[PDB]
């Protein structure tokens, strides 16, 4: 339920970074090594819900280059999988700073 | 038909005795945290005096 | 013949017998508990349960049809849905509700995204072109308005560069699908940026930063192109996701209607129960035809038993002082003719007037016999009463059979138009001596045909018609009609 | 009529749930006091010890 919960995303905005951001990587490295057809729709999920409560987390995350690895998994055969990677990846460019 | 009047002495008295019975009985059944429970205080009231004789 | 026979529920039958109760179509529920507002009626709550799910399904009837999608009918009368299905609806029902307005906010935001960026890569290639400070873009039809004012107020100078761009872009509101022109606002001076900003908003140029520099003007150009071709690819996406979900809601929508539709006009008959009195069981005073007390008591045997309930529900029986609705046959040629009266030379002229004047009073004759029949069917302020009951009967009747002379003088102004409108059919067209056959004919034969309908059919058929009403109305059913009248109407359907 | 026949019937369910309110609210007061029996039999309780250690 934490997942999902609003108030989770919203107080733990800048949890990911005060914890050595890498450890926010660290669920992005855990996203992009393992497949994990149920356990990689949570980590699309809250992926977005750190770029919606963090817009300099889309930076950290082209750092990290998680936005191809979320394009890439967009395209896997699970249904669940590319719906919440559609839902992440569309808030992955919502804000559109200039390149 | 004038089995309508027994109809009604038939099965809506089943209804007075199923809400007289099975909500009672959760009543009565109710003494498990009322009285079991309650006398688990007041025991340990004579416990908090007995240690100080023995 | 109705009866407002009582009927008790157990509010575990109170959907499952009310709904297939609702399936048939013959109770009319009454409410007897008129002392109270138009909330607190038991299921206030529930029933706005079912608004939030019509408000839904009013909006989303709205968007599928502003994306065009063919909807599936598969038309039949469909089960009612129980409340132990109505909690799994809201599930399914808010699914389709919260993805769809995210999706038209988001993909709104998207495409915003998509022509901004797309708008910025343009104007990369053309100044590095001419490379090889304020950056902007502008329309082609305000562009040489433009330099005219900017010479103008800036008037030093500021070295522009015209440079217009390809095949027509859009941003969404202003402008749409418009080929727009580069601009280079370089000028080196940094205080005339206030004074060509002014203009840029007055002539509404869009600007966006330039790196200025060589070799980061193509490195973010690589930037914004995979950038773009990135938000191509979601927007498309998004587009599918889009288009797979209104098939399955079109597949839907049509029968989801008539699930809850159906729920609503049942819970709002039990919100027209009882009193809401005592005890977990209802009572219904129903008004009920005699001829169907026995299939509503076996369609009530049938409906606890849907429900899975052990006890059936009964029906009481009484006799009070109110209004017995009517009811009849209503049959389907019989029902448009029916609702009608719901709402509520010299020797012809001797001889027609007399016989129908007879035939008028013919027709009062079955109709005053049939208030002799309808009171067998069942001082000082009677002498006023019965006065007017009297008198008004007989200088009434006078004026009644005075209008009965009116449909042989009506006859009468039926035949000397006919012979007027035939006199032209056969007289001007037909008699003409060199160019009759063929042009002089057709169009006085098309007056036969078309302009006579509209004169003798429309016009004075309508009347006659409405004065036929009249026959009926204030000379027929002024005998025997009391006029009170009391619908019945069915707890229905659709 | 039949409604007559169910006033008196859903009195009939009225009190049978109206005294199990009161014999359960008269059942924890005595619970105090059949908890208070134990100072009447528990000085028994330490006068085992009170002969064991003697």
């Amino acid at each position: 339920p934490v997942h999902k919960s609003e108030k989770f995303w919203r107080e733990n905005a800048a949890r990911l970074n005060e914890k050595n951001y890498e450890l926010l990587k660290i669920l992005t490295k855990l996203l992009e090594v393992s497949d994990d057809p149920q356990v990689l729709a949570v980590a699309a999920h809250d992926v977005g819900e750190y770029v919606r409560h963090y817009p300099r987390g889309k930076r950290v995350i082209e750092q990290l280059g998680g936005k191809q690895l979320v394009m890439n998994h967009m395209h896997h055969e699970d249904q669940q999988v590319r719906y919440n990677a559609l839902l992440a990846v569309q808030k992955l460019m919502v804000h559109n700073w200039e390149y | 038909s004038d089995a309508d009047v027994q109809k009604q002495i038939k099965h809506m008295m089943a209804f007075i005795e199923q809400e007289a019975n099975e909500k009672a009985e959760e009543i009565d059944a109710k003494a498990e945290e009322e009285f079991n429970i309650e006398k688990g205080r007041l025991v340990q009231t004579q416990r908090l005096k007995i240690m100080e004789y023995y | 013949e109705m009866t407002l026979a009582q009927l008790f529920l157990q509010s575990e039958a109170a959907y499952c017998c009310v709904s297939e109760l609702g399936e048939l179509g013959k109770v009319q529920f009454r409410d007897l508990n008129p002392d109270v507002n138009v909330f607190q009626r038991k299921f206030v709550n529930e029933v706005r349960r079912c608004e939030e799910m019509d408000r839904k399904l009013r909006f989303v009837e709205k968007e599928i049809r502003k994306a065009n999608i063919p909807i599936m009918d598969t038309g039949e009368n469909p089960e009612v849905p129980f409340p132990r299905d109505m909690i799994d609806l809201e599930a399914n029902f808010e699914k389709i509700e919260n993805e769809l307005k995210e999706i038209n906010t988001n993909q709104e935001a998207l495409k915003r995204n998509f022509l901004e960026l797309t708008e910025l890569k343009f104007i990369l290639r053309k100044t590095q072109q001419f490379f090889d400070f304020v950056a902007g873009v502008i329309n082609r039809e305000r562009i040489p308005t433009f330099e005219r004012m900017l010479w103008r107020v800036c008037r030093g100078n500021v070295f522009l560069r015209q440079a217009e761009i390809e095949n027509p872009l859009e941003d969404p509101v202003t402008g749409d699908y418009v080929h727009k022109s580069v601009f280079i606002i370089f000028f080196q001076g940094d205080q005339l940026k206030n004074r060509v900003k002014k203009i840029c908003e007055g002539f509404r140029a869009s600007l966006y930063p330039c790196p200025e520099t060589p070799q980061e003007r193509k490195e973010m150009a690589s930037g914004v192109n995979t950038r773009i071709d990135d938000l191509q690819m979601v927007l498309n996406q998004t587009e599918d996701h889009r288009q797979r979900v209104l098939q399955a809601a079109a597949k839907n929508i049509r029968v989801w209607f008539i699930k809850v539709r159906k729920m609503k006009a049942i819970y709002h008959t039990l919100n027209l129960c009882n009193i809401d009195v005592t005890q977990k069981c209802l009572i219904a005073e129903v008004w009920c035809p005699v001829t169907d007390l026995d299939s509503i008591q076996f369609a009530l045997r049938r409906g606890t038993e849907h429900s899975g309930s052990t006890v059936p529900s009964i029906l009481n029986r009484m006799q009070t002082n109110q209004t017995p609705p009517t009811y009849n046959k209503t049959n389907k040629f019989t029902y448009g003719f029916q609702n009608i009266v719901d709402a509520y030379l010299t020797f012809l002229n001797s001889f027609k007037m007399k016989m129908s004047v007879i035939l008028g009073i013919i027709h009062m004759l079955f109709g005053v016999s049939l208030s002799l029949f309808n009171h067998t069917y069942f001082f000082g302020d009677t002498m006023v009463h019965q006065a007017i009951h009297t008198i008004e009967y007989c200088l009434g009747c006078i004026s009644n059979t005075a209008s009965y002379l009116r449909l042989w003088a009506l006859s009468l102004a039926h035949a000397q138009l006919s012979e007027v409108l035939w006199t032209m059919v056969i007289h001007i067209g037909l008699k003409v001596k060199s160019l009759a056959g063929g042009l002089a004919l057709f169009f006085i034969f098309a007056a036969f045909a078309t302009l006579t309908v509209a004169i003798l059919l429309i016009m004075e058929g309508l009347s006659a018609f409405l004065h036929a009403l009249r026959l009926h109305w204030v000379e027929f059913q002024n005998k025997f009609y009391s006029g009170t009248g009391f619908k019945f109407l069915p707890f229905s359907f659709e | 009529q039949g409604i007559q026949q169910l006033l008196q019937a859903e009195k009939r369910a009225a009190e049978k749930v109206a005294d199990a309110r009161k014999r359960k609210a008269r059942r924890l007061k005595q619970a105090k006091e059949e908890a208070q029996m134990e100072v009447d039999q528990y000085r028994r309780e330490r006068e085992q010890e009170f002969q064991s250690k003697q």
